[PDB]
């Protein structure tokens, strides 16, 4: 699987994050930073909307007489002019929020995906789904230290390029 | 900082289900993930779950997984628990708490209210 | 008091000479001048966030 | 994860200087095993944040480190109001999964 | 032998408000609110007021006796009152339709 | 340093721009072009705000007595309305503006970094923290070559892949 | 030519596409579903600001007497003001429309150079300027199963590192 | 699904043009793509050209390329086809029909409307 | 490209299964070679949906398939209304091209 | 093209301050990046300072780099230069001049003011 | 960046070809070294934009070009209007600096 595939049912952790898989054992784990990161980026987006909302204590009825009908039907008309504009813009904005919302979840991700390629250079394979496959052997300690963003790249570069140079052909 | 306000006791028969509620005041409740937890009568604290209510993520401990729904509704400013299947296993105080952040411990909890399950 | 300057708008508080959008100065005024807005402020970014290496 | 938090009570004198620790069958995430107090009939209340920082509002007689599998609480100059139960969460972990609960016993 | 691609930074404290973040410090922003003015009365479009100072709308056009010196003026960009005047209707009762009267002097 | 790690002081020339070091000296530039079209484009952004504005000249105070309480209101209604709505959506205009501003503005120092890397190829290392290498020794006539857009790839060739062959191995 | 030089005429069976020329002929072709997504997603958009704008059966102008003149002048607030609003928000709204589907499609044609470079992987030599060249021979089956998105490659593996090679130097 | 509705005959003297109205209801307009097609007396169908009310995209027959102008307005909910230098050769019955989508083939049928050429 | 839809007429009787075939010079884009079906008189009406989907409110009697360069429309327990003209569309070309109608005659 | 027009004459004593302000009419303010240039008595040009009432990046000459401060403000269309500690070498005609470009020379240059230092 | 302007004084009469040249320690950027011309009492006007391009609204008798450090101005068909100082400004430069002004007199 990987985010190109589609989401994890499981991963309730967080989210946006990892799976991995090695000789110790495997399962998710949230991405902490990013998903705390994104969420409070979505929180703010979500009260700044509801937050700017100027609440006052209203009286919004009014009544009129049978000779006052023009006056009656200038309050409808400021009622409906209020009202139409609020609703195109509540309903507009809800669109164009939701979707900014969904293309940033979708940029975070693949931010996610480079973090790891950056970090990993070409000691891993791009799977091309999301996934990447290290050429070293990674155990438990590489597997946090990746997600930390703390990978020790020059550690592993032997054994990564011997194990690259498998199909090296002539050498 | 936010201050938690839970519902009063109640007492159920066994087969029956509770629901608990927490209200969030003094703070903004839509920026804190709200988590309970079980003080069972003589013993210490359990883990039940946690939720965002901006961001779902609803995360249970494995034990009521079948039976405990957590949720949450910014409207109100509150965050409900509701277990099914009582069982007189389920006597305890349950608390809410908030924490600042989704992946950070809480510093700020509630009340606790008893749920006594019996015949 | 009153006193020579070339106003666009002016409020019961004193004269304005802008040509920004909007102003938080008074809701009630005379002359071609800015909305009112009741925030404390409407700063735009043209800039980049000014965080040093 | 298994948390094993209290492996034994703990009876001392005020004034004393103690610690208590918390052992783990797989790392606490990055540091993040919690610190709870306990006073009967009390919510807890959190010491110390992660591994290591001091909760907002805590007292300097708390204090604490360790990393992995093996954490440490320390308090100097222990008062009337800190002989209650001490509590590990791994807050950092999947499950948020609390320790058993030790109880330190005034002289 | 090394180029390096960045962008400007500064001595800046400014700060700015985005829907994702508060409180985010900008090189350089616009303040597209003005909040200051110049504390006096002015030439609208280069034409003085009708100032009334101590009179009311009233005052002026029935030529109260203390609104001798409002009555020189014949023009106006607008008409100017203290805050709460004191010479308007000298000899009590009621103006008919004032409000409507001190709409249409509004400009002359 | 490099647009990855923050910006840089003393790099007043222009919002974007390149930092130069080779055996004849160092500084900074703008990156001229970059730099006024980030500029214009932000004016334009800035004037369409202020210009879209219908400024006309108005009366916006009105007066009523006594017994006209509710037209009284109906006026105040008509101004807590519009004000509401001129706020709402001039503080979520500028905080939606200044959003895409900030994201603008990253876009276009990273679309810099791209500019290079696509005029070097791989006669230069990449650093990742907003610099590249040459491989090939290079003074003040390829580094003026290279901000403008006219770095001859090829003139450079050979002496690139010899010094990349320094780490050849078998050859 | 390319995305990266401009657009073609000629190619009028769609928004995006593809030109290519091999040994049995050439010509343009649509991404018949990237285009028609596109489509969607740009129809979607002109209906949403259209159907979201509610059309209610109405009676705009008043009447005013000589002693109404505050009421007029009302009424006139109440036009202008809602006019000024609708005028703001429509210009304001188109223009950021207009940005965001302008770069809407730009990302698109990109997707699609990384649709391309995705599949292909090192079997063919990114041009630069939108094209790519196979370093295996391509005929009309290849043509159309890149464009599908079944370019089984594997199948040209050898002929294209046998192609590459050409130019290994040592082995 | 669309309706179509198209104008009545009409009958021009060579050399002269025709435009033929198409009037969509029942329907989006701006949701299909609409393609004229050219029935010859005693023959076959052939195919004219065919526009997108919000891509454009106007794609047109070979024969008729310097020929036939087709456009589209979704204020009306309207297409037409305009067809300069008449022939007697262009006598045919002219049908628009409405497609689900620009790549697919038309289910939607109108009415075809005759335009005769002659002296 | 050049569509050859109609080298036959065909003449059945009522209950009777038959078969029409389409050939070009071509591939018709990915299996995008319509079939219509013209009753004298009536705007065309269409049976199959790109090579083989049926279109919507066609009956079961039609059914097909083919790629590339020949299509098959099949028709089984042919009615009264099915004895009128056949046609095929290359919707998924460049041109959108019309075959020349073959005509089934009732016996 | 944008017309610039300055503040009048100014006599200064040493170590005091002048601001001597510039307003843009004609043409947009903001769309013209403002250049300082000072001239000397008996001397030619030379640069002071450029502010991009948008951009800011406000570049100043090394000779004044703390003593100088160009500003703008799209609000009143102006520009200003208020330059501290003067001394009688700062004796000049100080140019307000627009340039169509933040790279690009100036052409549109304003009246010129004097500022005399002395005792 | 070192300007160095007016290494002389020229002195032409009215209708002659003369030329100005500008020197400089490094390259002006590219292309960008402008030319100024100051009548006594004025700003100075901008005569030639950038290396050689004509300002708006300049007569066909001036002309320029350069490249580096080495820009040369040509006056041809000299007017009276014309026999003031010269300037050259490094406006693509880092600081725009400018040189030192070179005069014109009449014979
Ligand atoms: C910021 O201020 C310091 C003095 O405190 C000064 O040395 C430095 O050059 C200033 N930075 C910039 C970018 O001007
Ligand atoms: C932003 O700064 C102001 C002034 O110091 C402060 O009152 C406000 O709380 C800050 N907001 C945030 C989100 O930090
Ligand atoms: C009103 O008259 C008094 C003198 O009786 C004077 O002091 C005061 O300033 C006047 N007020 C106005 C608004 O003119």
């Amino acid at each position: 699987a990987g985010f190109i595939e589609g989401g994890w049912t499981g991963m309730v952790d967080g989210w946006y994050g990892y799976h991995h898989q090695n000789e110790q054992g495997s399962g998710y784990a949230a991405d902490q930073k990013s998903t705390q990161n994104a969420i409070n980026g979505i929180t703010n987006k979500v009260n700044s909307v509801i937050e700017k909302m100027n609440t006052q204590f209203t009286a919004v009825g009014k009544e009129f007489n049978k000779l006052e009908r023009r006056m009656e039907n200038l309050n409808k008309k400021v009622d409906d002019g209020f009202l139409d504009i609020w609703t195109y813009n509540a309903e507009l904005l809800v669109l164009l929020e939701n979707e900014r919302t969904l293309d940033f979840h979708d940029s975070n991700v693949k931010n996610l995906y480079e973090k790891v390629k950056s970090q990993l250079k070409n000691n891993a394979k791009e799977i091309g789904n999301g996934c990447f496959e290290f050429y070293h052997k990674c155990n438990n300690e590489c597997m946090e230290s990746v997600k930390n963003g703390t990978y020790d790249y020059p550690k592993y570069s032997e054994e990564s390029k011997l194990n690259r140079e498998k199909i090296d052909g002539v050498k | 900082q936010v201050q938690l306000v839970q519902s009063g006791a109640e007492v159920k028969k066994p087969g029956s289900s509770v629901k608990v509620s927490c209200k969030a005041s003094g703070g903004t409740f839509s920026r804190y993930t709200i988590s309970w937890v079980r003080q069972a009568p003589g013993q210490g604290l359990e883990w039940m779950g946690r939720i965002s209510p901006i961001a779902g993520l609803e995360n249970y401990a494995q034990k009521f997984q079948g039976r405990v729904t957590i949720t949450a509704d910014i409207s109100t400013s509150t965050a409900y628990m509701e277990l099914s299947s009582l069982r007189s296993d389920d006597t305890a105080v349950y608390y809410c708490a908030g924490s600042s952040g989704y992946y950070q411990p809480p510093p700020y909890w509630g009340q606790g209210t008893l749920v006594t399950v019996s015949s | 008091p009153m006193d020579e300057c070339d106003a666009k708008c002016q409020t019961p508080q004193g004269a304005i000479n802008s040509s920004l959008p909007f102003q938080n100065v008074h809701p009630v005024t005379i002359g071609e001048c800015p909305k009112y807005v009741r925030s404390a402020k409407l700063r735009m970014v043209t800039g980049l966030r000014n965080i040093p290496s | 994860i298994v948390l094993t938090q209290a492996p034994f009570s703990l009876s001392l004198s005020p004034g004393e200087r103690a610690t208590l620790s918390c052992r783990a069958s797989q790392s606490v995430s990055s540091s993040s095993l919690a610190w709870y107090h306990q006073k009967p009939g009390q919510a807890p209340r959190l010491l110390i944040y992660g591994a290591s920082s001091r909760a907002t509002g805590i007292p300097d007689r708390f204090s604490g480190s360790g990393s992995g599998t093996d954490f440490t609480l320390t308090i100097s100059r222990l008062e009337p109001e800190d002989f209650s139960l001490y509590y590990c969460q791994q807050y950092g972990s999947s499950p948020l999964t609390f320790g058993q609960g030790t109880r330190l016993e005034i002289k | 032998d090394t180029i390096c691609i960045g962008y400007h930074a500064n001595n800046s404290t400014d700060t700015v408000d985005t829907v994702l973040e508060k409180n985010v410090t900008v090189t350089h922003s616009v303040n597209l609110l003005e909040d200051s003015h110049n504390g006096k009365l002015c030439l609208l479009k280069g034409i003085a007021p009708l100032q009334l100072g101590n009179c009311s709308v009233a005052g002026w056009i029935l030529g109260n006796p203390e609104c001798e010196l409002l009555i020189s003026k014949e023009s106006w960009s607008y008409i100017v009152e203290t805050p709460n005047p004191e010479n308007g209707t000298c000899y009590p009762g009621y103006f008919a339709d004032y409000e409507e009267l001190r709409e249409q002097l509004s400009s002359v």
